[PDB]
C-alpha cells in the first residue's frame, strides 16, 4: 500500500 | 510570485467541500470523512507552487508530519462561525454531547472547540488560513533550502496579509505572534487526536481505510 | 510594566546553572539516564522559582501555574539546554561538566534520536543568531503559552510586546522585524516536538525501572 | 504534592 506515492505522482 | 498571488495560488489549491454520504457510527463517519479528506489533501499540497519541486522523500515526510495538523486546521476555520459546533462535514456537525458518546473523544472535542473559540476571537480571516494551513504542512518537525524558500514565501505571504488589515505596525507584530502561537495549540489537539486514532486502531474498532491507514503507520 | 522592565524583570530572573559531574566510568545506560533524570529534577526546583519571578504569573489561579508548568516543563527544560549550547556547535551543554556529543547518546535505546532534534533545533537557533534577551522572552512564552484566563492573555501578550520590542531596538526594517519575530515563533512548535518525544521516551524509561526516586520528576512526569 | 509547596510555601 503505496496511495500516498501513487497520489503524488499523478493527478 | 508577489505574496497576492501566492496567496491566490493557495486560494486555487483549497481542496472542495466533502461530505460523508453516510457511538461506532460517529467514529465509522470520522475515520471515513478523514480518508477521503487525505486524497484531497494531496491534491492541495501539490498546488503550492514548489511543493513538487521538493525531493518525494521530502513531499512524503512532510505530509507523513502534518496530515492530522492540516485536516484539524481546516475543521476550526469550518467550525469558526459555529460555536460550540465542529463542522467536520455539512453532514457530520458535532458538539462535545455527541463527543461524550465514545471514551477520550470528548477531550479532543474540548480542545479543538477551545482552539477555535481563540481563532475565533482573534477574527481570523479566510486569507490568514490559508497561510497558516500551508505553513502547518511546510513547517512540520537541494530539496532543504527550496523547502526554507517555500516556507519563507508562505511566511511572507501572512505578513502582507496582516498589513493589508491596515492596523498600525505594533498591531500587525502582534497579531501574527498571535496566530503563531495558536499553531502549538493546533499541534497539541493533533498529537491527542492522533494518540487515539492509534489506539483505536490497535483495538481495530474502526474500519482499516487503506490511505487513513497508511498515514496513521508513518506515526 | 514596560517592555524593557519586563525584559530586565527576565534576565534577573534567569536560574543559576544546575552542576552535576560527568560520571567517572564511561556512561552505561543506567549513569547516562541518573545523570539526565538528577539534573531535571534540580533544574525544576529552579524552574519554579523562575515562574514566580515573571511578573503576574503569581497572580494567577493557583490551579492555572500548576497547569502551565506541568504542560511546558520539558520544553522550558529543552530551550534552556538549547541556549546554553549556541556558543557550542556538536554538543548539547546539559550543564557546564555535563557536554554530551551524539556519540554519549549510544550510551541509552532511543535517546540519540532527541540528542539529534536538539542538535537541528539549536543549529536554527544559531543560524538566526538567537539573541540573549529575544531567549528571555521565547522562554517565558513557552510557559505562558502551554480572572486567572483574562489574566494569563494579558501576561502572554506583556511578554510577546517585549519580544516585538527586542527585535524592534535591532534597528532592521518593520517587514524584516515580522520575519524575524515569525522564523523565531515557527520554531517553538519544533521545541514542542522534541518535548513530546523526549516525555514519551522518559515515560518509557520510568516503565523499564532505569528512572531513580527524583520525587519532583516524577511528579511532572505523571502529570505527563 | 511538591509543586504546590514550591509554588505556595516557598
Ligand atoms: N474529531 C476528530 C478526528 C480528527 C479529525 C479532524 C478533522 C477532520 O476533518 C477529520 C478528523 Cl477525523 C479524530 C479521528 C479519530 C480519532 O481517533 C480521534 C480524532
Ligand atoms: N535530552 C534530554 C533529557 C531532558 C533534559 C532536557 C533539558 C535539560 O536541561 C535537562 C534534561 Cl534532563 C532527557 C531525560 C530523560 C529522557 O528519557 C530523555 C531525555
Amino acid at each position: 500500500s503505496h496511495k500516498l506515492v501513487q497520489l503524488l505522482t499523478t493527478t | 510570485l508577489s505574496p497576492e498571488q501566492l496567496v491566490l495560488t493557495l486560494l486555487e489549491a483549497e481542496p472542495p467541500h466533502v461530505l460523508i454520504s453516510r457511538e461506532a457510527s460517529m467514529m465509522m463517519s470520522l475515520t471515513k470523512l478523514a480518508d477521503k479528506e487525505l486524497v484531497h489533501m494531496i491534491s492541495w499540497a501539490k498546488k503550492i507552487p514548489g511543493f513538487v519541486e521538493l525531493s518525494l522523500f521530502d513531499q512524503v515526510r512532510l505530509l507523513e508530519s502534518s496530515w492530522m495538523e492540516v485536516l484539524m486546521m481546516g475543521l476550526m476555520w469550518r467550525s469558526i462561525d459555529h460555536p460550540g459546533k465542529l463542522i467536520f462535514a455539512p453532514d457530520l456537525v458535532l458538539d462535545r454531547d455527541e463527543g461524550k458518546s465514545v471514551e477520550g473523544i470528548l477531550e479532543i472535542f474540548d480542545m479543538l472547540l477551545a482552539t477555535t473559540s481563540r481563532f475565533r476571537e482573534l477574527k481570523l480571516q479566510h486569507k490568514e488560513y490559508l497561510c497558516v494551513k500551508a505553513m502547518i504542512l511546510l513547517n512540520s518537525s537541494d530539496s532543504s533550502r527550496k523547502l526554507a524558500h517555500l516556507l519563507n514565501a508562505v511566511t511572507d505571504a501572512l505578513v502582507w496579509v496582516i498589513a493589508k488589515s491596515g492596523i498600525s505596525s505594533q498591531q500587525q507584530s502582534m497579531r501574527l505572534a498571535n496566530l503563531l502561537m495558536l499553531l502549538s495549540h493546533v499541534r497539541h489537539a493533533s498529537n491527542k487526536g492522533m494518540e487515539h486514532l492509534l489506539n483505536m486502531k490497535s483495538k481495530n474498532v474502526v474500519p482499516v481505510y487503506d490511505l487513513l491507514l497508511e498515514m496513521l503507520n508513518a506515526h
